């Protein structure tokens, strides 16, 4: 016998129609529900919404809301990546203008759950 | 009267449902700008939508723009058609996307078509104020992407506190599903809600959620999700009893 799924605790998001869905949990394996992601967070498909599925191994996707970082404009830096979108965990190099640099001798930035780490700024 | 819904304020003389709170239609720090018949208004998570000016038992259509504040500037996320279905004690919203933001570049819009159900609101029927017995038959509309011609039939046995229905006449055959027997349960605020399985050719294709609306349980409103050969499809559901 397969383990039913309890209410999903979608971190950095939640389920749509929460009020109507909640009284019917735990749900059988095979059941799926439309969910959303909060501001700055995206679904594995790149949208703000998708469907979470109750499988044998539990809720799929396991990480329903991943952070999305939009590369900022650098006042005194090269803007080849200006406005580019990056998924949580991906790394990018910051090319600053001569005489400018990322504080405390840094060059690479990474998209974390909190956002860009460190903050991409030249001097 | 689409323009009045955006410009004119709330008036008690207008036909119900008069107001609709945009919660599932607009996320907390995002903006939804609606435009129709020369009119233009921005919302607003928790902001009210003047449904009173719209026509009952019909789909009201508006042009939408969804935006997010990125570095103190409002950047477009998605755009298309915003649909509103009105009834006397209930109303529901839907989004038909035509353009979305590129996966790799923000500020670059790409043509993608997604249909999703927004809000399902109204004068909720209390689970503790439902009729003790009798059978009620609900008749109304079922609507998906590029189709508002579906006809919904739902039946509730108040003694058993159980419901069952059927969807018919939708262009996509896989969407003409059966709404399996499901128990009416109380909500967190103790509102009468129904949720069960969706079947096509006696196979489970998804779930359906309905809310009972009106003092004397006059209406039902909600949505359904159906698995088809080409993907998961959403259907807006709204039905009423004989007036």
């Amino acid at each position: 016998t397969l383990k039913p799924c309890d209410y999903p605790d979608i971190k950095h998001g939640g389920l749509y129609h929460e009020n109507m869905r909640r009284p019917y949990f735990p749900v059988a394996v095979g059941k799926y529900y439309s969910y959303y992601c909060d501001e700055h967070f995206e679904t594995p498909s790149g949208s703000y919404w998708d469907h979470i599925h109750c499988t044998q191994d539990g809720w799929s996707p396991a990480v329903p809301c991943l952070r999305k970082c939009y590369f900022p404009y650098l006042e005194n830096g090269y803007n080849q990546n200006h406005g580019r979108k990056f998924v949580q965990g991906k790394s990018i190099d910051v090319a600053c203008h001569p005489g400018y640099a990322l504080p405390k001798a840094q060059t690479t930035v990474t998209c974390m759950e909190n956002g860009w780490s460190p903050t991409p700024r030249c001097i | 009267g689409l323009a009045d819904a955006l410009t004119a304020p709330l008036d008690h003389k207008d036909k119900g449902l008069q107001s609709l709170t945009l919660d599932q239609s607009v996320r907390k720090n995002e903006k939804l700008k609606l435009a129709a018949q020369g009119a233009e208004k921005t919302y607003g998570n928790g902001d009210s939508l003047n449904t009173g000016k719209l026509k009952n038992d019909k789909v009201s259509r508006f042009d939408f723009i969804r935006q997010i504040e990125v570095d103190g500037q409002l950047i477009t996320l998605e755009s298309g058609e915003f649909q509103v279905y009105k009834q006397s004690h209930s109303a529901l919203t839907a989004f038909q996307t035509e353009q979305i933001q590129d996966s790799e570049h923000s500020g670059k819009m790409v043509a993608k078509r997604q249909f999703r159900i927004g809000d399902i609101a109204g004068e909720h029927t209390s689970f503790d104020k439902l009729p003790e017995g009798g059978r009620a038959t609900y008749r109304g509309t079922a609507f998906g992407s590029d189709d508002a011609g579906g006809k919904l039939t739902y039946t509730i046995d108040f003694a058993a506190k159980q419901g069952n229905g059927k969807i018919e006449h939708l262009k996509s055959p896989e969407l003409n599903v059966d709404l399996a027997a499901a128990d009416i349960k109380p909500d967190g605020k103790r509102h009468a809600v129904i949720s069960g399985s969706v079947l096509y050719n006696q196979a489970a294709k998804g779930s359906y959620s309905l809310g009972i609306f009106g003092g004397k349980a006059q209406e039902v409103a909600g949505s359904a999700a159906v698995k088809t050969v080409n993907g998961i499809r959403h259907i807006g559901l709204a039905a009423k009893q004989e007036l």
